[PDB]
RNA sequence: AUGGCAGUCACGGGUAACGGAGAAUUAGGGUUCGAUUCCGGAGAAGGAGCCUGAGAAACGGCUACUACAACUACGGUUCGGCAGCAGGGAAGAAAAUUGGCCAAUCCUAAUUCAGGGAGCCAGUGACAAGAAAUAGCAAGCUGGGAAACUUACGUUUCUACGGCAUUGAAAUGAGAACAGUGUAAAUCUCUUAGCGAGGAACAAUUGGAGGGCAAGUCAUGGUGCCAGCAGCCGCGGUAAUUCCAGCUCCA
């Protein structure tokens, strides 16, 4: 069997596999964003690895470079959209200072979570997942999905699902027709 | 050193010895997946915890016992 | 109700048809059978049933829409 | 000084003084003649052989114990093997003249710990794991 | 005629060597791989030799030998050559179905319409990759914290948050299905009616708690240098933080 797809690694396995300022660190962002599984924080690690290895690539280049003005251009463009960078940082070298913590921020989970459409940065992992929200067009059952500042507009309930106008589900109809 | 029995070198002798005792019926289960996590969190590097000396913080295993969580609870 | 916005539309002479991207939109229902988007298309373009062939439809995910093709001979 | 030349002329006695000295690097020796195949194992990771003998080795010191052991011999080379059984009362899931597979005990060559000299480890008889034969998942 | 090559390594060995495009790692410099999608080269059991062609030393062509495969009425014969696909045997530590089609991609032909184990489709498939369920929200009882006060235990809230072989209804996929999507047909997906959650079930494992190395300060039971552990240091000789187990805890 010939096929030209591609190959992909998401994550990254550290050097030092037990290091405790390390694991409390990666415990305490499971905790707060609500993951499971430490690839999971890993994953976003190696995302914003990629993008500082672009900032700095960069930044060996010439300021009038071509390159640099098109491609750096190109970056910030694309942080925006993202919302991982702030209206007044368009400088190269604010990309370097970004967190993991404002990266997982942007996840569909803490989005959900924090747009009060759901109690618990818990409850919202389930939410997303039990297919019970829309993001722009389409209905987003990933919670690894990166949002959109245009479409954080447009997060509501699917008009599939109860809390979207939907019909109830199995559980409410079970419950409901048996009488007495 | 005059306490002798059981030939030396025989194969399987102290696994033959070891008296079976049976792994206890847990009352429920053991939450899989994310919600472990959530337990652990909460259990060791949830907010309270932190606010806590973090040289005087008790170790994850320090209780095999449950006379211990009776006093851990008190 | 079917609504059907028809999107991409080539004339070929060389084929005599009009070929056809579709965009069916059915927001409470299952896909559509091409039975009925057939005849919705036909109801359109004001042609014959049987003038216009219907193939390749994909439903997406969440089910408001589907996105298929046309063709409609002379 | 340095005793190495340093010129723009210098570069093939550079490489080739390398391309020698390289040689007293060890894993490099054994891995450029052959080394490797010609070892028990013929370079590969396991082998199956058949057990010829149920062995106790006395440990080395200062430990006293019986190491429960098996000869094999192995069935790509028929060269003759001497491999130790892991775990408790396992030398009683081998006979003599069984199938047997065995892998290498972590030190590539080496004996490990207290037993001397052995290099070779137990991992499956007949079809089965010593590991599934111990936890009692399967039967012999 | 007496040259040609050679320490600027000739000649000759070795390669578990086909060469590249590339692959794994990579501060930089390196190291190590590339049988294997693309391009070259080579070969069709081993050698040699041919026919015919525009092109061949063809090998899903012939001739011979060496070594083999199939019939035989023994005298003869083979459209006998899996390093094509599928499948056997063998070797091994090590690798799938003797399946469906030309619908797509293209190729061939006197050719729109015929053929194609090229190719595609399905099966096998923890090689390897991507996303991701294994529960969510509250309640009653508790802990805990934070305040005030009370001078020394009572009150009150909870911008920490926990914990319960305790209660509650919602939420949904795994499963399974009418239909619709998809196909050459079949399967699967996707969209979707009728269905499908309260506990040993719709229950995750595999490895570890002396150091390296995250995790026991079990007055835990067994064994008493035995059985065994231990990559290394070492643990075990009757109070084992190291074996066999139970609990707990860690990754
Ligand atoms: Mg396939
Ligand atoms: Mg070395
Ligand atoms: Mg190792
Ligand atoms: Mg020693
Ligand atoms: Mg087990
Ligand atoms: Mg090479
Ligand atoms: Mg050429
Ligand atoms: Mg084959
Ligand atoms: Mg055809
Ligand atoms: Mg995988
Ligand atoms: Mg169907
Ligand atoms: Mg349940
Ligand atoms: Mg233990
Ligand atoms: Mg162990
Ligand atoms: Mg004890």
């Amino acid at each position: 069997g010939k096929t030209y797809i591609n190959t992909s690694k998401t994550y990254s396995t550290p050097r030092r596999p037990y290091e405790k300022e390390r694991l409390d660190n990666e415990m305490k962002l499971i905790g707060t964003f609500g993951l499971k599984n430490k690839r999971e924080v890993w994953r976003v690690q190696m995302i914003l690895a990629k993008f500082r290895k672009a900032a700095r690539e960069l930044l060996t280049l010439d300021p009038k470079d071509p390159r640099r003005l098109f491609e750096g251009s190109a970056l910030l463009r694309r942080m925006f959209k993202y919302g991982l960078l702030s209206e007044q940082e368009r400088k190269l070298d604010y990309v370097l200072g970004l967190t993991i913590h404002k990266l997982m921020e942007r996840r569909l989970q803490t989005r959900v979570f924090k747009l009060n459409l759901a109690n618990s940065i818990h409850h919202s992992r389930v939410l997303i997942r039990q297919r019970h929200i829309k993001v722009g067009k389409n209905l987003v059952n990933v919670p690894s999905f990166m949002v959109r500042t245009d479409s954080e507009k447009s997060i509501d309930f699917a008009s599939t699902s109860p809390l979207g106008g939907g019909r109830e589900g199995r559980t409410k109809r079970k419950n409901a027709k048996k009488s007495a | 050193m005059g306490r002798m029995h059981g030939t030396l070198a025989k194969a399987g002798k102290v696994r033959k010895q070891t008296p079976k005792v049976e792994k206890k019926d847990k009352p429920r289960k053991t939450p899989k997946g994310r919600s472990y996590k959530r337990i652990l969190y909460n259990r060791r590097y949830a907010p309270h915890i932190l606010a806590t000396d973090p040289k005087k913080r008790k170790s994850p295993n320090w209780h095999a016992g449950k006379k211990e969580k009776m006093d851990a609870a008190a | 109700t079917i609504v059907i916005r028809t999107k991409k539309i080539l004339v070929n002479p060389l084929l005599s048809r009009r070929q056809l991207s579709l965009d069916v939109l059915h927001p409470d229902s299952p896909t559509a059978s091409k039975e009925k988007i057939r005849e919705e298309l036909a109801k359109q373009l004001k042609v014959d049933a049987r003038n216009v062939v219907v193939y390749g439809f994909s439903t997406q995910y969440g089910g408001g829409k589907s996105t298929g093709f046309a063709l409609v001979y002379d | 000084g340095v005793g190495k030349p340093r010129g723009i002329r210098a570069g093939r006695k550079l490489a080739r003084h390398r391309k020698d000295q390289r040689w007293a690097d060890n894993d490099f020796n054994k891995r450029l003649l052959g080394s490797r195949w010609r070892n028990p194992f013929m370079g590969a990771s396991h082998a199956k052989g058949l057990v010829t003998e149920k062995i106790g080795i006395e440990s080395k010191q200062p430990n006293s114990a019986v190491r429960k052991c098996v000869r094999v011999l192995l069935r790509k080379n028929s060269k003759k093997i001497a491999a130790f059984v892991p775990m408790d009362g396992c030398l009683n899931f081998l006979a003599e003249n069984d199938e047997v597979l065995v892998a290498g005990l972590g030190r590539q060559g080496h004996a490990v710990g207290d037993i001397p000299g052995v290099r070779f480890k137990v991992v499956c008889v007949k079809g089965i794991s010593l590991l599934a034969l111990f936890k009692g998942k399967k039967e012999k």
